[PDB]
This record gives C-alpha cells, structure tokens and sequence, in this order.
C-alpha cells in the first residue's frame, strides 16, 4: 500500500509557481497541513522547460521476497497439522 | 508615460523622440525597445568618443575609456533588458489534461 | 516606509522620488525594486567615467575605476538584490497526495 | 523610409545611396542589410587605423584602439544584427498531426 | 545585547540604530541581519571612499584599495555570516519510521 | 585559560575582554570561537588598509600588502581554525548490529 | 628531550616554553604539536613583519617577503609537519579472518 | 659512514652533529633522515630571506630569489629524497600459491 | 674507465674523486649513479650560486641564473640519466607457455 | 667516416676526440649516440650562462638567453635525435600465421 503504486517525482524549477499555475495550491505548505489532495485524471501531458525533468519512482517488487516466507510458513502450518 | 519611462531607460538628449515613438511601436514590451535603443545607442559611440582613447598635449593627458569598453557595457545594458523582457513575459511549466473523443 | 527604504537600497540622491515610485509600481517586492534600480544607476557611467576615467595635468595625477569596473559593480549589486528577492519569494520542495474519483 | 532605418541603424556618413539601395533589395529584412553594412563598414579600418593607431610627436601623444579591437566591434554589430534576424524570422517548435489515406 | 553585537559584526558607526532595529526585525538569526548589513554597507563604498582610487598632488602620492575590491571583500563577509546563519540553522540527515494504517 | 588560550589564538590586544567571553559563550570548543574572531578581525582591514595601501610622499615611499590580501590570509586563518574544531570533532565510519523484535 | 627538539622543528623564542610544553601536551605525536604550534607561529607574521613589506627612505631601499607569502609558507610547513603524523600513524591495509558462532 | 653521508646530504655546517644523531636515530634509511633535514632546513628561510630579499642603497643593489622559490627548492629536495627512500624500499608485484588445508 | 665517463657525466670538480668511488659502487649502472650524485650536485648550488641572482654595484650590473632554475636544470638532468637507466635495463614484454603436472 | 658524421650530428669539437669513440661504441646507432652527446653538451651551460646570462657595465649592455631555454634547445635535439632513431629501428605492424601440432 505505501509503495506497490508508483510515485512521480517533478525536477522543477521552481514548485511553488508550478503548484499555484497547475493545481491552484497558492499556500502549499497549508495544503501540505489540511492533508488536501491533487487530483488527476490520469490522461496528462507535459511540458517542462529545458533543465527540469520528471520521472516514475518504482519499485521491482514492494512484497521482496514475503512470498516465499509465506510459502514456508505454508507448508510448516500443513506439516504441523499433518492435514493431507 | 511609456516615453518618458524609456528615456530614462535609455539616456536623454541624444535621439529625438521620433525614434522613441518607432521603438515603443516595434515592440509593446517597453524593455525589449530599450534593448534595442540600447543597441543603437552603443553604435553612436564610434563618433562620440572615437578611437582616440587616449592622447597628450602639452601638460594635460586623458585617457578615456576605449570604444571597445563602451559597447560591450551598452551590450550588457542591451542584454539585461532583454531578459528582463523574457522573464516578465516568461511562464512556468505546466502539466494539462489530454482526451480523445471515443466510442 | 517603503520610499525610504528604497532610497537606503538604492543609494541615494540620484535619482527624484517619481521614478522611485515608478519602481516601487513595477514590483510588490522592494529587492527586485532595488535591483532594477540599480542597473538604471550602471547606466549613469557613461558621462561620468567613459569620457575620463584616468587623467593627468602638470604634476597633477589622477586614476579612477573604469567603466567597466564600475558598472560590474552596479551589476553585482543588482544580481544580489535579485537573487535576494528570489530567496524570499522561494519556497521547498513538496510532496503531496494524489487521490483520482473512482467507482 | 527603409532607407533611412537602415541608415539610423548605420554610422552613416561613408556610404553614399547607391549601396545602402543595394543592400536594401539584396537582403528584404532590414537587419541582414545592416549586418552586411556593419561588415563592409569593418572593412574600412584597414586605412584609417591599420596604417597608423598610436603616434607621438614632440610632447604630442595621441593613441587609438588598434585595427583589431575596431573589426572586432564591428563584427560584433554584425553579429548583432544577424541574430536579431533570426529572431525576427524565428518560430517555435511545432507538434502537428499525420494522416494516409487508407481502405 | 543585540545591537552591540551586530555593531560588532556590522562595523560600528556607519548606520544609526534605527536600521539597526529594523535589520535585527528582518531576521531573528543575528548573523542574517549581519550579512544584509553588510551587504548595505558595501553599497556604501562608492561615497565614503569614491572611484577615484589613486591620485598624486605636489609630492603626494596616494593609492587607495579599488572599489571593486572593496565592495568584493564587504560582499565576502556577507557571505560568510550568510554560511555562518545556514550552518548554525542547518540539521544534518534523518531516517525516519513510516507507516500506513490498514484494517 | 580558555581567555588566555584564545588570546594566544589571536592576536592578544586587538580585542576588548567582554568580547572574548561573547565568543567564548558563543562555541564550546575554542578553534570555533577562534575563527569567529578571526573574521571580525579581518573585518577591521576596511579602515586601515582600505581607504590607503601604498602612498609615496617626497623619496619616502611606503608599500603595504592591498586589503584583498590581508583579508585573505585572514579567512585562511578562519577556515584553518574551522577546520581544526571539525576534526576534533569527527569522529570514523562505523558498522554496527541491528535487530528488530519477531516472535 | 622532546622540547628541545620541538623548539628545533619549531624556530627558537618566538613561543616561550609555557606554551610549548602545552603543544607537546595536546598531542602525543611530537609532529602534529609542531604543526599546531607552525600554525600558531603563522599567526604572529602580523607583527613581527607587519604588512608594510616595502619601503623606501632617503636612498635606503628594502623590499621584505609579504605577510601572505610568509603564512602561507609556515602553513605549508605546518602541512608537512601533519602529514608527517599521518604517515607515522598510517597503517597499511588488512585482510582478516571473519567467523560466526553456528550450531 | 652515516653521519659523513648524512652531511653530504643535508647541505653542511648548518645544523650542529647533535641533531644529525637525532635524524640518525629517528629514520632508519638515511634518505628519509635527508628529508627530514631539507625539511627543517627550509624553515631558516623565514629569517633569512623572508624579513629581506631585495634591498638597493645608493646606487648598490642587490636581489635574492624570494622565501618562496627557496622553500620551494627546498621541498623539492626533501621531496626527492623522499620518493628515493620509498624507491629503495619498493618491491614489485607478487603472484603467489594460496592452499587450504581439507579433509 | 667508469670514474672517467662518470666525471664526464659530471663537470670535474663539484666532488672530490674519492666519492665518485661511493657513487659508482651504490649502483652497478653508471647512468643511475649520474643521476644521484647530479642530484647531490644540485644540492651545491646553494653554495657556489647563492640566492643573490642580481646584483649592481657601481656601473657593474649582473644577473645570474636563480637557484631556482639551477637546482631545476640539475634535476632535468637526473631525471634524463635516470630514464636512461632505466631504458638500458627495460625488456619488452613476454609471452611465455604455462604447464601443470597431471596424471 | 662514422666519427665526422656524428661530430657533424652534434656541435662541433666542444668535446675531444676520445669520447666521440665512446660514444660510438655506447650505442651502434649514430642518431642515439648524437643524442647522448647532445645532453651531455646541455650539461655544460652550467658554467657558461648559468653563472650570468646578462650584464650591463657602463653603457656596455649584454643579454643572453637563460640558462633554461639552452637546455631546453638541448633537449629538444636530444630528443629529436632519439625519435629518429626510433623511426630507423621502427617496423610496421604484422599478421603472422599460427599452426599448432596434432594428429
């Protein structure tokens, strides 16, 4: 949940004059306080200047290697019953 | 009044105002027509001071600043108002919604 | 008040207190006032220094900073009034939440 | 009047009309012909400045910027010129659509 | 007291105490007011000391420090009570737990 | 004593006593107070060597070292001292254990 | 004796040896305390040379080495005198054996 | 023999046969002991040359290579003599059998 | 005889011909004992040179070589004899079979 | 006749007849013994420019390049010499066939 979606980072010039031109966030520390959220739509387009820069923040695999412990745990929990 | 902010943006007494009225109608950005008053007062600069930047007669001996000084500093000046003009009439990036019509 | 401020940044008795409030007009932040009129004062350099910067009568000797010298001075001053204004009007970077209506 | 603009962002005085016509229909943009102009005008420093730049006689000394630094601030001009006609033929990048016909 | 030692570090007798409020009104961090103090201060140079760095009279001779090395070693010390404001307000790095709540 | 000790860290009797306990106060370590006190005293070069560095007045000539100089070697004092507080101070990489609870 | 071979690494009587059993105290290694002390010695260029590094009276003419050249040639020393110490205290690489206990 | 060698080395008759030993003893390779001593000798250089290297009296002049260039010198020598311990005690590289003793 | 070529390598008599025996048995190759006793014989200059390169006395004016240069012109020379040994004793590099007893 | 075409390869008869021969015998190419002979004629300016390389007695003023720039000459044939016979002994690159044994 905190990091299976991934997160975009903006390398921009200036944020604040971003915030306040895009989202209308003209007091984005407040906006930071009141817990508000940007919305988007999900079909977006972007145009930075020449030096800023944006990209995904991804993980391989958030789960690592839980699945596997599962699987162990699994079939201890089987063992232990003797369940067929 | 946009003439009277442009001389003062671009020295007085050394072009009449027919030239001003032509500059702040090329271009209704006042600082990009000071760039360019700048510029072409940096030209004028090669028959009020001339290539003689230094000469002594007798006991008097001045030495001025070479032509070459003075047109790169009216250039700068130039350049300055010129990303003045760019910044004021610059915008930040931007990040909008996109859709296509579908059925 | 601001004017007074102004004419602190901005060294004073140059320039007549009309043009002062045309600055003052121009920009909401008094850094950035003070930085444009600063650049407006480089400009004086030209009758002051670019005529005689370095002259000599008789015994009588006397060198001043070049124009060149001067007005990357006056530029400095500008740049930092800049780079002040900008530093004030600057905010961090932010992360926030994302949240789209769905079903 | 075209020429005289060309002739105002030209030092004048060295060229007589029949060439300034030349490189009014030579180039349409006025600013091409004004840097060709600026070109032409360096060429000329090769007389005045390039057979003498700094003599003195008796106590008489009188010294110009040599041959060099003059070509190099009329290129400069030019330069200047050129590149204020790029701009001013400039335009911005541009995402159009494509189509072929198809059955 | 704070005023003394902002006199300390922005050289005495320059300002009157009122700026002097207003500087340590700007800025909590007495170092940050120091460094805008400075910063005004080296405006100050082009009066107290003037462009005309060295002149000789009779069988005087004088060569004063340049007004760009002035105002270069007033805007050096800005910068150092500016680092000295960062680094005294700057915490070093942070690891910190994280946690989402979920059913 | 750490007075004493930060006198001989400079120079004994430029500075008034109620000064060196102000520094004291500031930093714990005494390298840190030292090079504090080492920029205010670079500070003080504006007054002598600023305003004259090098005069010659009949055959007496006298030639000093300009304000940039002194300053200089002042800083390099500064940042010495800064330098030497860090590493008392620093202290090696370290690889340590780590353990969370689980049942 | 390892004062007196401090007061050889270190030039005689500039210090009194009150202090130079201090430096021998501050550190174990004679060198790093010849370094401190170098340092220190840097320090008192101010007065024993002074800034005024060239004169001239009457028909005597001196020219002495700069204060920034002599600092800057005991802070060299001091430099060595350091890595010295490092290099005394250096020691080279390891490979070693690593083993955990395991039923 | 070693003390001879050694004050063949370290330019002669400018540190007594006392601290030779010492060197003697400190450094086990004489070449490092050298070092050693080029480094201690360059610190006359203060009082040699540093208050006076360039001095003219009447019509007699006379100029000495500054403090630096002779510390440099100096530090080169100890720098070369230096670099000839370590070649001395260099050894190549090594490829060599590894075994593990097994069951 | 290798005495003779080495006091060619050498100009005569900066060493007594004893210490030639010392310099040819310290190294079997006759180019690396020219570069060690040229170093050594770089450490003379001091001596025979001196630090005073210039010097007018009367209508007398000489400028010698600085030590400076010398020590840097003797190092050269060590630095190309010390290539030469090493050249003379270089081999090219090798490709050579490799074998492993195996049953 | 090797010995007149290698005295004709370097300076003439600076050196005597007997170490033309060994250098000959040194190296069987001419062009590596011209350059032996080359650097060791560089050592001799020692003697001739390095103790004075300018001088004025009365009106009588004679310069002389710096002991550094003949050396430098010097080398520079040395070297010049040694490529060539580089080049000489230089063959172009090869593709060999390779065949092993087998049955």
């Amino acid at each position: 949940k905190m990091h299976s979606t991934p997160k975009l980072k903006l390398k921009l010039t200036d944020v604040a004059s971003f915030l306040a031109h895009n989202f209308g966030v003209e007091d984005p520390v407040k906006f930071a306080k009141e817990g508000g959220k940007i919305n988007l739509d999900g079909h977006e387009i972007l145009f930075l200047n020449k030096d800023e820069e944006a990209e995904f923040v991804e993980v391989k695999s958030a789960i690592g290697d839980a699945k596997e412990l599962l699987k162990l745990l699994f079939y201890c929990i089987v063992d232990v019953s003797e369940t067929p | 009044e946009k003439l009277r902010l442009l001389l003062n943006d671009k020295d007085k007494k050394s072009f009449t105002d027919e030239e001003l009225n032509l500059f702040l109608e090329e271009a209704d950005c006042i600082y990009c027509a000071a760039s360019q008053g700048w510029i072409l007062k940096s030209l004028q600069y090669e028959n009020t001071v001339g290539e003689m930047y230094e000469y002594k007669v007798g006991q008097e001996t001045y030495k001025s600043s070479s032509i070459k000084d003075l047109v790169s500093v009216a250039y700068q000046n130039a350049d300055k108002f010129k990303d003045m003009c760019t910044n004021k009439k610059e915008k930040g990036s931007f990040m909008l919604g996109i859709s296509t019509e579908f059925e």
